[PDB]
């Protein structure tokens, strides 16, 4: 019966500023036990109360964040806006609004009891660039050896790992993507084949990077040493 | 200011409670209420002023708040209860709202498994470019937390070290990548490089060396 939704840019840079955009149905703003409320989550961390906005203009705005923060409202068009100055890369985070109601003339009963998808802003000071792609291989006295393709320093998400053009499936790993200190993404994509067939199969991985119009091949070659 | 467990365990069919700790200030005086959030998913709202239930929301949760605590209740527990479970109460020393950390549930069931761990040299390839990123691949492991330590040679290496949170695998398994970055100097500086996986106790590392052969 009621749905929110965040409009925003899905990366910023460090210093500008973020301003996000809530849309919501199902509900007035101008209801006097409503308020719209700004929640963000990084990755794996916490929810944090941003900033409220209520259907009679009183905010409530973290004190932590007061003075970076700003929220207003256009009930007719049924948007809440929220901007938040000096962006810094620990704002990285998923960005969800809300519907807050709470009981008339009663003491901070407040809850969230409807809640949009949320927007994953990134922060990083990072321009499109393509990965560069290493081939990665070990040692194979076992059964089976690993061979993988290390991603390297792209942005922004996503990137897509095939192997041998896709004729390869069994057995390939591609695991999600560390977003490093620099602002750019690696990830790793491996995969675990027979070791007596190293010298008869050619292993090639396919990286496409469609933000940068980045297409890469890498042959992994097996590194031998003499007997 | 508001303290949860990080973690919380309990078995299909069981009664299991998460605790929200607060003060005067918060809980003690202020309305609380839990949310849930299932991985990679949107919170819901469970329970509001303390004690009530939004209609939709299952009568398996339950809310309650004595003194400065609050707790929220699970009863039948069921696998798809696995989610993060927040408190929140305004607090009127902050003058703000106050989410707790979050408690992980895992509702028991697979059994313990050891991870896998791969680890992979520099290319030469990228030593040409002057610098050298080890990657360390962890798999398969259950339950998802594992801790990872690098070493160069007998030593503990802190610097240059990054390593993802764990995930989930179709085979309802964990993985976590951690990579050591070097320069090719620093690489060929040291005879050892080991990744040592920590899980439950026990340990599993490997070593590679610039020798290669
Ligand atoms: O003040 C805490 C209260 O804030 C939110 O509700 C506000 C509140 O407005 C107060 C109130 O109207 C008046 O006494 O002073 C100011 C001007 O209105 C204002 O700060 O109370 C009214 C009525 O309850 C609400 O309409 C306002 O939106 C909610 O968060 C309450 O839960 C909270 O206790
Ligand atoms: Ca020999
Ligand atoms: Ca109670």
């Amino acid at each position: 019966q009621v749905t929110l939704k965040e409009f925003g840019p899905a990366l910023v840079k460090p210093t500008q500023p973020l301003t996000l955009t809530c849309s919501f149905s199902g509900f007035s703003l101008r209801s006097s036990d409503t308020a719209v409320v700004w929640i963000r989550q990084p990755p794996g961390k916490a929810l944090e109360w941003l900033a409220a906005i209520y259907w009679d203009d009183v905010e409530h705005i973290n004190p932590s964040l007061k003075s970076r923060l700003s929220i207003s409202k256009d009930s007719p068009n049924s948007l809440v806006v929220l901007t938040m100055a000096n962006m810094d890369p620990v704002d990285t985070a998923t960005y969800y609004c809300g519907r807050v109601r709470f009981v008339s003339g009663g003491y901070y009963t407040d809850r969230i009891d409807s809640w949009g998808p949320g927007l994953l802003v990134t922060v990083s000071s990072a321009s499109t660039k393509g990965p560069s792609v290493f081939p990665l291989a070990p040692s194979t006295s076992e059964s089976t050896a690993a061979l993988g393709c290390l991603v390297k320093d792209y942005f922004p998400e996503p990137v897509t790992v095939s192997w041998n053009s896709g004729s390869l499936t069994s057995g390939v790993h591609t695991f999600p993507a560390v977003l490093q200190s620099s602002g750019l993404y690696s990830l790793s994509s491996v995969v675990t084949v027979p070791s007596s067939s190293l010298g008869t199969q050619t292993y090639v991985c396919n990286v496409n990077h469609k933000p940068s119009n980045t297409k890469v091949d890498k042959r992994v070659e097996i590194k031998t040493c003499g007997g | 200011v508001l303290t949860q467990p990080p973690s919380v365990s309990g078995a299909p069919g069981q009664r299991v409670t998460i605790s929200c700790a607060g003060t005067k200030s918060n809980i003690g005086d202020c309305s609380v209420s839990w949310y849930q959030q299932l991985p990679g998913a949107t919170p819901r709202l469970l329970i509001y002023q303390n004690n009530n239930r939004p209609s939709g929301v299952s009568d398996r949760f339950s809310g309650s708040k004595s003194g400065t605590s609050a707790s929220l209740a699970i009863t039948g527990l069921q696998t798809e209860d696995e989610a993060d479970y927040f408190c929140l109460s305004y607090d009127t020393s902050f003058s703000g709202w106050r989410f707790g950390g979050g408690t992980r549930l895992t509702v028991l069931g697979q059994p313990k498994a050891s991870p896998t761990v791969t680890l992979f040299p520099p290319s030469s390839e990228e030593l040409q470019a002057n610098k050298a990123t080890l990657v360390c691949l962890i798999s398969d492991f259950y339950p998802g937390v594992v801790k990872v330590a690098w070493k160069a040679d007998g030593s503990a290496v802190n610097a240059g070290v990054e390593t993802t949170t764990p995930s989930k695998q179709s085979n309802n398994k964990y993985a976590a990548s951690s990579y050591l970055s070097l320069t090719s100097d620093q690489w060929k500086s040291h005879k050892s490089y080991s990744c040592q996986v920590t899980h439950e106790g026990s340990t599993v590392e490997k070593t590679v060396a610039p020798a290669e052969c």
